[PDB]
RNA sequence: GAGGUGAAAUUCUUGGAUUUAUUGAAGACUAACUACUGCGAAAGCAUUUGCCAAGGACGUUUUCAUUAAUCAAGAACGUAGGGAUCGGGUGGUGUUUUUUUAAU
């Protein structure tokens, strides 16, 4: 369960910081817009499933 | 600081000791040449009064320690140190071979007050105390027992035991008298009309005179071998 | 004072000499709920064990500023000294429990400086059982790392939130918790690094403590639960011999 | 083993007060004063007659039992001096010289939150 | 009274000199069983001691003696209801738990103190984020165990109590139910080897869960302290009841 | 106030002191990182 | 830090005791050792010499407490008498020390003791009617009179001296 | 013995003064934080929390369109420059912060 921890923890890490970094430079709408993302949130899908949720 | 003056035409300070703890009991031998002091914390000094130094450290003990008794008849071996206690305990050395003998803990207040005596080494002692029990001992010099307890209602300062076998107490400036192997007060003197009580008793003429200094500055004379013969 | 100052019409009544009371006083020794080590804190004088007015009731009411340090034989909290109340007499030991809490004054005479701001907070919260507790919190402002500015002052509207937060969360652990758990949750100074965890998003927030903790309604005595926070113990025989 | 009193050395004005306490508060143990001491009504304060008091004091508690005490300085409060004088330090010194266990030197004078 | 129910003694009057007449009264009343003992405050008191006993209460055997001293010396008591389903709680294998009343917890206590020591040796340790409260929630810790808890007893399903501990509410935690888990064997994990590095007189050996189902991945450990007893630790968390209504 | 100035000024120089300083600069606990 | 070299020998090789300075509260902790250490007072006068200094008097000031141990070491406010509004106060505070610190080290050179002041507290050490007379002469100057007068009035009290 | 002073003295005190501890009541005040900082027309204003209204600055691609100022009588209450700081706003981009509970 060491090996186990040190892998799932390795490779999750690594998918979270780069889903943050994705959602924290998503400048670019295909029509001229920008994505307001609000200060040290980490998933695209979680601002998306958060404006589902404030209907 | 412990001095000694010899009693004698020369008055001069003979001996002058540095002790460890301001101590408040001292007893000398029924023999002479034998004082034994102890501080108030667990040291138990015995000193031989002639050439005036220590001869006995006994560390030993624990808490501040109470009255404390020999055991002397002249040219004798064993030559025993009662120590009493505190926190109730008696702790009873010998001198010829500087080791504890019995540890017995057993009271609940400070053990004031013991005596040593044999009856045919039978030596039974008497250990009273400011709590109400004298508790006498068998006391044997390999390993001893225990006899009965015999519970005086007073709080008991210098039991004087073993009178003509009959123990003594006082402690509300009451000297009762009170017999061995059963219990009854037999003889018992006036209560006063003050509240100060027995600080000490005296033998005189061989555990036949008794003084008697109270907690007030008075000291009066009881004559216990007229007044055991004779009620009060 | 001395043989030729006064008289003075007071010493003329007489003086009534000696009762030397401490032939006649008796020492028990104060045992500590178990929540700490070390609960042998010291002895204490009473009385003589007699009847009208007896020792076990004129006892049990007291109350001993212990040191926390002496408590836990940590140098890390010499300040913080605690009151503990004797409540249950039982055999030579004073069995006590939990009463109070105070810091030793130098500590926050020390702590208090000018060019910074303190906060204060206490609130009256019962806890699980039914004691009641004015317990209080005190608070100050950290001059931020990297800062430039003398003043680090909070801005008295940035005071109303902090004060708000601060006694919902300690309302909060105090309610989720029994008086034993409030002392075993307060020793090791975990509260304090929970205000500031809780509280480090509105303000920096330099050293919080606790300083006061104030009962001030108990509910019964319940001679059980007292001596289930110790341990057990049943008093019986010593012999007759007579 | 040792066992504990608690000092309650209160600096007073024109007068020094030392009494120690077993630690719960209620059963004191030898009040001495200044004034009991010195034989001048002037010096009732003095630092020698708080030495000498505080030196009978300790006589008396280690004839009693107590080993060390803990120590608690007392101003007179109030909207008063709010601070220990020099009898204080001077009773400090004399019972902590004499042969007493010292623990937990601290300061108890009140403080008022702006009285009268 | 259930709180004095099975004192082993019973303090009568107490002694003096002249006898008074209650003191009489308790010696014409008990007689052959009565005596004065001093106790440990030191006062002397008329009492009268009472072995006791697991399958009896000893009021059973007071209003035994006195009626077999005061009514008939041959009326017969007889009950078997007491005897029969006071025992029927399992007796359990402990120094004189047998002579030992019911209303004893001391085993429970014992376990309490066992506990105790595995908390000072859990908290003044160090981690990177530090045990903000552990508290234990077992049923030993509140008295309703089956049998008593005797140390070294493996095979009672009530062996292993579960303690649980929170730590500070630190932000960093992650963002799922499995990799927040996954920290807590992490921190489970560091705990036993710290445990296993400095106190060689414990040990600890890990456990799965399922009882909280949906997640495989709940590691418990478990401590076999050298007092006889075992603990489960469980790790709480404030995301966990906001995870769950994310879920 | 000069006092005061001074030390301003003594603060702004350890600062861009320190900010130079800082421009110019296993298993379990890789596990247990970031907390 | 900067008199911590001056301030240990005094409390290590003439004084016999041992020394911490605490970075743990910011504070200093002293211990006398059982083996070796004489004078049973010697903890005492450590502890009230480092607490002189750090009290603020100077370090060479504070060995002449920690020498010579009949002097002690008073300590009063500007609050209690008065009331001393911040204006007054400042007022105050600058008629004790004068100009240059002349006021001050007068009464240091006349009464045989010597003071040293906070912003609203100050302390006076040296013996025991010296700490009166400064004492007096203090709050005469703090209740506010022409400083002519108090050095007549200390020119007396040197004469008392003397 | 306490008080009190430069010394005293008056007073209180063995029906226990001072001191100690546990409380309880009463009114007044808000120690340190406290500054060349905040507010109010002025005198003045410092514990927390809530209510009741008011006010100032800022922000503003909102509205009205000279409604302004100055004071008897009356009325209510009693020369140019630079640094730093407080309140608001804009921009920058590092640490404090943190993440789907709201806030900012």
């Amino acid at each position: 369960l060491k090996e186990d921890i040190h892998t799932h923890m390795a490779i999750f890490e690594q998918r979270e910081a780069q889903a943050q970094e994705d959602v924290q430079s998503s400048i670019v709408d295909e029509d001229g817009f920008t994505l307001v993302v609000g200060k040290n949130t980490k998933s695209l899908n979680s601002i998306r499933k958060k404006i589902l949720n404030k209907n | 600081q412990l001095l000694k003056i010899f009693h004698l035409k020369t008055g001069k300070v003979v001996r002058s000791m540095k002790i460890s703890s301001p101590s408040y009991i001292l007893d000398a031998d029924s023999t002479s040449t034998l004082l034994a002091v102890g501080g108030t914390d667990g040291s138990i000094i015995v000193v031989d009064i002639e050439n005036g130094y220590i001869t006995h450290s006994f560390k030993g003990h624990g808490g501040t320690i109470s009255s404390l008794k020999f055991y002397g008849q002249l040219n004798s071996k064993i030559w025993l140190l009662a120590s009493g206690d505190t926190n109730g305990m008696v702790k009873v050395w010998d001198l010829v071979k500087r080791k504890c003998l019995h540890t017995l803990q057993e009271h609940t207040s400070a053990v004031r007050g013991l005596d040593i005596i044999e009856v045919p080494p039978s030596l039974n002692l008497l250990s009273g105390g400011r709590d109400d029990i004298i508790n006498l001992w068998d006391f044997n010099m390999k390993k001893k027992c225990k006899l009965l307890k015999t519970l005086p209602v007073n709080q008991q300062v210098e039991s004087c035991g073993f009178l003509k076998i009959i123990y003594t107490a006082g402690g509300d400036a009451i000297f009762q008298l009170i017999d061995s192997e059963s219990g009854s007060v037999l003889k018992r003197t006036n209560k006063p009309i003050e509240e100060l009580f027995i600080i000490g008793v005296l033998p005189i003429l061989s555990n036949s005179q008794m003084f008697l200094v109270l907690s007030d500055q008075t000291l009066q004379l009881i004559n216990v071998e007229e007044d055991l013969k004779n009620t009060i | 004072v001395g043989k030729n100052k006064r008289l003075s019409k007071g010493k003329k009544g007489q003086k009534k000499r000696v009762v030397d009371p401490f032939t006649r006083k008796e020492w028990f020794d104060i045992k500590a709920p178990s929540t700490f080590e070390n609960r042998n804190v010291g002895k204490t004088l009473v009385n003589k064990s007699t009847g009208l007015k007896s020792a076990s009731d004129a006892l049990k009411g007291r109350v001993v500023e212990v040191c926390l340090a002496d408590l836990q034989g940590s140098e890390d909290h010499s300040f913080r000294k605690i009151k503990l109340r004797v409540d249950e007499v039982q055999g030579k030991n004073l069995l006590t429990n939990f009463h109070g809490m105070d810091f030793t004054t130098d500590k926050l005479r020390s702590m208090v400086r000018k060019w910074q701001t303190l906060i204060e907070a206490n609130v009256t919260v019962k806890t699980s059982d039914d004691y009641v507790l004015r317990i209080f919190a005190i608070a100050f402002t950290r001059k931020q790392a990297n800062q430039v500015k003398r003043h680090s002052y909070a801005q008295s509207s940035h005071i109303r939130a902090i004060r708000k937060v601060i006694s919902e969360i300690l309302t909060k652990e105090v309610q989720g918790s029994t008086l034993a758990q409030l002392t075993s949750k307060l020793i090791p100074e975990v509260i304090n690094k929970e205000i500031e965890n809780a509280t480090k998003d509105i303000f920096p927030l330099q050293n919080i403590h606790v300083r006061k903790v104030k009962l001030l309604k108990q509910p019964k005595f319940d001679v059980g639960a007292l001596m289930a926070l110790h341990g057990e113990g049943s008093g019986e025989e010593k012999g007759k011999k007579v | 083993s040792q066992v504990f009193g608690v000092a309650r050395i209160y600096a007073s004005f024109n007068d020094t007060f030392v009494h120690v306490t077993d630690l719960s508060g209620k059963e004191t143990i030898a009040r001495v004063t200044g004034g009991m001491k010195v034989k001048a009504d002037r010096d009732e304060s003095s630092p020698y007659a708080a030495m000498l008091a505080a030196q009978d004091v300790a006589a008396k508690c280690k004839e009693v039992g107590i080993t060390a005490v803990h120590v608690k300085i007392r101003a007179t409060g109030g909207t008063r001096t709010k601070t220990p004088g020099p009898g204080g330090q001077a009773a400090l010194r004399a019972l902590a010289r004499s042969g007493l266990r010292i623990g937990r030197i601290e300061d108890v004078t009140p403080v008022p939150s702006d009285s009268t | 009274n259930p709180s004095e129910c099975d004192k082993l003694v019973t303090k009568g009057p107490a002694h003096s000199e002249t006898m008074s007449t209650e003191a009489a009264v308790f010696k014409n009343f008990w007689g052959i069983k009565s005596s004065l003992r001093r106790f440990k405050d030191g006062s002397i008191t008329h009492c009268c001691v009472w072995s006791t006993s697991s399958s009896e209460p000893i009021i059973s055997s007071i209003v035994n003696f006195a009626l077999q001293k005061h009514v008939s010396k041959k009326a017969q008591i007889s009950n078997e209801t007491i005897k029969k389903f006071h025992n029927f709680l399992p007796l359990p294998n402990l120094p004189s738990s047998a002579k030992t009343s019911v209303l004893n917890l001391s085993s429970f206590f014992n376990l309490k103190k066992s506990f105790d020591d595995l908390y000072k040796i859990i908290f003044q340790m160090k981690l990177p984020l530090s045990v903000k409260s552990i508290l234990p929630v077992g049923s030993a810790f509140r008295y309703t165990s089956l049998c008593q808890p005797v140390p070294f007893a493996y095979s009672d399903p009530d062996f292993f109590q579960d303690v649980i501990l929170e730590f500070e509410t630190s932000p960093k935690w992650p963002d799922e139910i499995t990799s927040l888990e996954k920290a807590k064997t992490a921190f489970l994990l560091k705990i036993q080897e710290e445990l296993s590095a400095n106190s060689s007189t414990y040990r600890s050996f890990f456990s799965r869960d399922e009882s909280i189902p949906y997640n495989l991945e709940i590691v418990t450990l478990n401590i076999l302290t050298p007092e006889g007893y075992g603990f489960k630790f469980r790790v709480l968390t404030e995301r966990d009841e906001i995870l769950y209504l994310r879920a | 106030t000069q006092n005061v100035i001074d030390e301003r000024k003594l603060r702004v120089q350890k600062q861009l002191d320190k900010e130079k300083n800082i421009r110019k600069r296993d298993v379990i606990e890789e596990a247990l990182s970031r907390f | 830090r900067n008199s911590w070299t001056k301030i240990y020998p005094p409390l290590v090789e003439h004084l016999k005791l041992q020394v911490r300075m605490n970075l743990k509260t910011k504070s200093v902790e002293l211990r006398t050792n059982p083996k070796f250490t004489t004078d049973p007072g010697a903890l005492q006068k450590g502890a009230d010499f480092i607490k002189a200094f750090t009290l603020g008097f100077d370090l060479d000031d504070s060995i002449a407490l920690l020498r010579l141990d009949d002097l002690y070491i008073e300590t009063f406010e500007v609050k209690d008498v008065k009331t001393l509004t911040g204006d007054h106060l400042s007022r105050a505070i600058g008629r004790i020390a004068g100009k240059d610190g002349k006021t001050k080290f007068a009464i240091e050179n006349a009464t045989r003791t010597r003071i040293v002041l906070a912003d609203s507290k100050i302390h006076i050490l040296g013996g025991f009617t010296h700490i009166r007379m400064a004492r007096e002469s203090v709050v005469s100057l703090i209740l506010g009179s022409p400083p002519g007068k108090v050095y007549g009035n200390l020119r007396t009290v040197a004469s008392r001296l003397k």
